């Protein structure tokens, strides 16, 4: 093999910064891209 | 309630092992005899010398260490030395014919006649044991004996503790100097081999501290018996929590949590500080930061590559005696703030500490001064690459002329060994190298918004 | 009758708790070898706070010691009051952890724990209401630090209305005494995070440069920053054990301290803290007090608050004196400094008030915090975990007692969000637009 390192010593150097995390916030914030049906909202004045 | 093991292996080994032992008696007061007629103690129990002495129905203390040679002289030596009574007889183990610096005496067709032998002896210590710790292996890599049987023993020490602390303790090749003209097949062939089976090895040089034995402890005339005592004020430094209480005490198994960042770099140098002679010492008030930046000093390392060609990564800095936490904390900062003193970027965490309150002692054989507070250290760095770079290429023309391989080979060997050592020695080389890669940002990297 | 555990574990924790149960021994007239002999029957008279009462009126604290070696159990027992603890309450072990946090929360301290929680039951099934449990240890330590977090997380399981204290010793602005502690740290936050009501934050840096720069101490021991942190712990926990004007326990405490049950990692305070020729040219009133405890350098972790804004303080004084004098005092902190604290927050201090002062002293004062100021902490503790992390370092220890790799993010990612968290609500406004209208547009320009 013409000989390597055998230390794992950029194992992680895939992941990134950081240092801050989200933030939660007003704007959605509870959704996830499945929930079907019981549409909105509102009776049927507000509309159907 | 807690003990370890000491193995002394080849002519290296067994006489690092009277200077230890020599010490650690007078430091606990144990006598050529074993006994302690010494202190006036109305309590006792700990008494942490039991943890490297087992006690005798009346009263006398015993070493819990073993010794070995492939011939008795080095060892009927001690036999017929100030502790004969002292040591005790079966942990004295002995050969007839040494492994001659031919590591396959050593490891493959000598070594295979005693291995069972010593492991029998060292079982019978475990049962001494309340609590086995680990083990502490004292050897030379230019001696066969000292490559061949250490890493004999490394191999079946790996099973029958395969849990605890192998810690290895060389007399490491000096840089100009040497003690054997097969110098380079042991130290590979050795190292190849405990690579995978040891926690922590520990180097120090004798063409380095000859030099402090004649540039400061002004020693015109420094003997193997005089440097093996100053080899000595290292290795009680760094078992003193196990040894006596302290402000801040340390475990066995705790050194390589903080010294080897990848289980292959696991060779950090070794120092004590202050060296003096008496009559400097009395120009010297020595305060712990004084004590500190000599430590740091390059031409004050007991391993004589230069810490100017690589950067240092991982310390643990050990001090004993009349010590103040609060200068501690100041002189390891102060020598942060020389960044001059070249550290990787990616550790800035490099310290581990440990401060004792049990003063050295010397082993009279001159004037002694007047201690009360010292410094003992061990570091990783890339240096270690500088002392290699020449090891390795004398294998390169050792092995490319088959220098000597007759010898080897005839005593249970075969050359695709050789290369197999060699090529590991090749990526050992890399790995010293990858620790010296000053590293990429990573920061300000996005995927752009989906829409 | 109001009942505390007290639990010490690992080397900073069982020399801090030598000098708690030292300080408050002598602060009760309690003996090196546990009788009672004290000079005022106020004493005695609430001992059941911190103490057993055993036969032939001997006294017993509710000190749990534990460890995985056995030399600080000699050492403290060889020690000054070694002789007031119970035998049966000193549960070592026999491995060390080595620094290693994970040979605490995942091998060796993990067998211990069983041996641990056995004298946590004996102890609380003979309190008549335990409130809550006090823990000493590291944070970038790991006898301690690796056995808190296993020990707090049993214990939030089995007693989950009780509170849950900590007295950690952090990683410090220059030196570190430990290299894992970034690790030790992060993976510490995680697990404390979901089950204190208290975290203090201690700092031996920060103690330094109070004991050589204020106390004028030439050589400060660890038995003298010691010292300090029980005098902090025997000072928040006054109203427990002895009349006052104002008397506050952990829980009245922990309302006051605590707007989100994530939010509660705090700075200590003492004072006075005042060199011994110095005691002779100053003067002590209330207004001392509050000057020297607001004070930047007063501050027990190494961070000057003005960086930040308090959310919520705590303030614990001790001795005799005026409530009108206290008040005005916070009063004038609050409104001529006014700008060190948060404004979402309105009147924004706690203050609690004690008849009985420390045993060498007049009068005292105990400050609590609650900053955006020491977010610069952990944004260290981040930064230096990176340093390790990114690079897969010391890493292989963890994993050797067999921690998976994955949940060095999952507490990375969380330590991150918890010091963006501290960060969002630093001067937290309002912001309000109004609405804006136009009239016709003409053809002329
Ligand atoms: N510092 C120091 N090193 C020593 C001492 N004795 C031996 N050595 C080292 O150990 C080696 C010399 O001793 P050897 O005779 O080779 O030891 P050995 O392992 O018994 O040799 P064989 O068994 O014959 O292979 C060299 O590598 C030396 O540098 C000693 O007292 N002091
Ligand atoms: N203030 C204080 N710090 C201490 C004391 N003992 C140790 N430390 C520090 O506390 C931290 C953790 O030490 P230790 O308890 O030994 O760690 P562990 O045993 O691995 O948990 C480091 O910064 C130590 O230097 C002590 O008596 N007081
Ligand atoms: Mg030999």
């Amino acid at each position: 093999d013409r000989v390597q390192s055998k230390i794992g010593s950029l194992d992680n150097i895939t992941h990134v910064p950081g240092g801050g995390n989200k933030k939660i916030e007003t704007h959605k914030l509870t959704f996830r891209e499945n929930a079907k049906a019981k549409t909105d909202h509102g009776a049927e004045i507000v509309y159907k | 309630m807690r003990e370890c093991i000491s193995i002394h292996v080849g002519q290296a080994g067994v006489q690092i092992g009277n200077a230890c032992w020599e010490l650690y008696c007078l430091e606990h007061g144990i006598q050529p005899d074993g006994q302690m007629p010494s202190d006036k103690t109305i309590g006792g129990g700990d008494d942490s010398f039991n943890t490297f002495f087992s006690e005798t129905g009346a009263g006398k203390h015993v070493p819990r260490a073993v010794f070995v040679d492939l011939e008795p002289t080095v060892i009927d030596e001690v036999r017929t030395g100030t502790y004969r009574q002292l040591f005790h007889p079966e942990q004295l183990i002995t050969g007839k014919e040494d492994a001659a610096n031919n590591y396959a005496r050593g490891h493959y067709t000598i070594g295979k006649e005693i291995i069972d032998l010593v492991l029998d002896r060292i079982r019978k210590l475990a049962d001494q044991c309340t609590g086995l710790q680990g083990f502490l292996v004292f050897h030379s890599f230019g001696g066969g004996t000292g490559s061949g049987f250490t890493s004999l023993l490394m191999e079946r020490l790996s099973v029958d503790y395969g849990k605890k602390s192998k810690l290895e303790f060389s007399i490491y090749p000096a840089p100009q100097v040497s003690t054997a003209v097969v110098e380079p097949y042991n130290s590979i062939l050795t190292t190849h081999t405990t690579l995978e089976h040891s926690d922590c090895a520990f180097m120090v040089d004798n063409e380095a501290i000859y030099d402090i034995c004649r540039r400061n402890l002004d020693i015109e005339r420094p003997t193997y018996t005089n440097l093996n005592r100053l080899i000595s004020q290292i290795v009680s430094s760094i078992t003193a929590s196990l040894r006596f209480d302290g402000a801040l005490n340390v475990d066995l198994t705790e050194f390589q949590t903080n010294l080897v960042p990848y289980p292959r770099i696991h060779f950090p140098l070794a120092t004590y500080a202050p060296v003096i002679s008496a009559e400097k010492a009395y120009h010297e008030q020595l305060s712990v930061a004084e004590i500190t930046n000599a430590c740091f000093e390059p031409a004050n390392q007991m391993v004589k590559c230069d810490p100017r060609h690589g950067k240092y990564m991982a310390c643990c800095l050990l001090y004993r005696g009349d010590v103040v936490p609060k200068d501690v904390n100041a002189a390891i900062a102060t020598i942060k703030t020389k960044r001059s003193i070249q550290f990787v970027d990616w550790c800035p965490t490099g310290f581990k500490v440990g401060i004792n309150y049990q003063p050295p002692t010397v082993v009279p054989g001159g004037d002694l001064a007047k201690v009360q507070r010292a410094v003992c250290m061990l570091s990783n760095t890339t240096a270690i690459a500088e002392a290699w770079a020449r090891l390795d290429h004398k294998f390169d023309l050792m092995y490319a002329k088959r220098a000597f391989v007759h010898w080897y080979v005839g005593e249970g060997m075969e050359e695709g060994e050789f290369s197999e050592a060699r090529e590991d020695m090749a990526a050992l080389e890399k790995d010293y190298e990858e620790v010296g890669v000053d590293s990429v940002e990573g920061e300000g990297e996005e995927e752009g918004e989906e829409y | 009758m109001r009942e505390i555990v007290h639990i010490q574990a690992g080397q900073c924790g069982n020399q801090i708790g030598a000098k708690f149960w030292e300080v408050i021994s002598d602060e009760h007239g309690i003996d090196p070898t546990g009788s009672y002999h004290g000079d005022s029957d106020l004493q005695l008279e609430r001992i059941n706070v911190y103490y057993n009462e055993a036969a032939g009126n001997k006294y017993v604290p509710r000190a749990i010691l534990v460890d995985l070696e056995p030399g600080t159990m000699d050492s403290v027992r060889s020690g000054p009051f070694g002789q007031i603890f119970r035998p049966d309450n000193f549960v070592f072990g026999q491995s060390g952890a080595g620094n290693n946090w994970a040979k605490g929360h995942y091998t060796e301290g993990a067998e211990l724990v069983d041996s641990v929680l056995d004298v946590v039951r004996k102890e609380s099934e003979s309190c008549d209401c335990l409130q809550g449990f006090q823990l000493t240890h590291s944070l970038g330590g790991g006898t301690g630090s690796g056995m808190g977090t296993l020990l707090i997380s049993k214990i939030r399981e089995e007693y989950p209305d009780r509170i849950m204290n900590t007295f950690s010793v952090v990683p410090s602005p220059k030196v570190s005494d430990t290299v894992v502690e970034p690790y030790n740290a992060t993976l510490s936050v995680h697990q404390l995070v979901e089950n204190t009501d208290e975290t203090y934050c201690i700092d031996n840096e920060a103690l330094y440069d109070i004991c050589f720069r204020t106390l004028k101490l030439t050589t400060p021991t660890y038995g003298d920053l010691n010292h300090l942190v029980s005098a902090t712990m025997s000072g928040v926990t006054t109203c427990l054990r002895f009349p006052g004007q104002l008397n506050a326990d952990l829980r009245k405490l922990a309302v006051n301290m605590v707007p989100f049950p994530r939010l509660h990692f705090f700075m200590p305070g003492f004072a006075p803290l005042t060199s011994r020729g110095s005691q002779q040219y100053r003067a002590l009133t209330v207004p001392e007090l509050t000057q020297q405890m607001f004070d930047a350098k007063n501050m027990m972790a190494a961070c000057d608050p003005r960086h930040g804004r308090y959310l919520t303080v705590a303030a614990v004084f001790r001795g005799r004196m005026s409530m009108k004098e206290v008040d005005e005092q916070m009063l004038n902190v609050q409104n001529k400094n006014s700008s060190y604290f948060v404004e979402w927050i309105p009147n924004n201090v706690k203050t609690a008030v004690c008849d009985i002062p420390p045993r060498g002293l007049k009068m005292s004062a105990t400050f609590i915090g609650n900053s955006t100021a020491i977010q610069e902490l952990f944004k260290r503790i981040s930064e230096q975990f990176t340093a390790m992390f990114r690079r897969k370092a010391f890493l292989h220890w963890y994993t050797g007692e067999g921690m998976d790799e994955m949940e060095f993010t999952e507490a990375e990612s969380n330590m991150n969000d918890l010091v963006s968290e501290y960060q969002q609500y630093q001067d937290a406004t309002a912001d309000e637009q109004g609405e804006f209208e136009e009239e016709g547009e003409e053809d002329e320009a």
